[PDB]
């Protein structure tokens, strides 16, 4: 472990993005996670809340 | 905008909900803002 400074670089950025990208997944709350079928199955006055 | 309905279709003239006359003739927005009122006209025409 003599280059455990760049390696920890390296690794944090590539953590955060991936963080980041699967965070996409969460539903916050909503009823779903995708957008399609959010405004789909449902009437745009709700759809928008 | 002025006309007359029958009874049963005072439910029917509210934002964002369906209907035939509102959806046939002239209807009303999603973003609508305003007012609606309503007199019992029987006596017009019965």
């Amino acid at each position: 472990s003599a280059l455990g400074k760049l390696q920890d670089v390296v690794n944090h950025n590539a953590q955060a993005l991936n963080t980041l990208v699967k965070q996409l997944s969460s539903k916050f709350g909503a009823i779903s996670s995708v957008l399609n079928d959010i405004l789909s199955r449902l009437d745009p006055p709700e759809a928008e809340v | 905008d002025s006309f007359v309905i029958r009874g049963n279709e005072v439910s029917q003239i509210a934002p964002g909900q369906t209907g035939n006359i509102a959806d046939y003739n002239y209807k009303l927005p999603d973003d609508f803002t305003g007012c609606v009122i309503a007199w019992n006209s029987n006596k017009l025409d019965s």
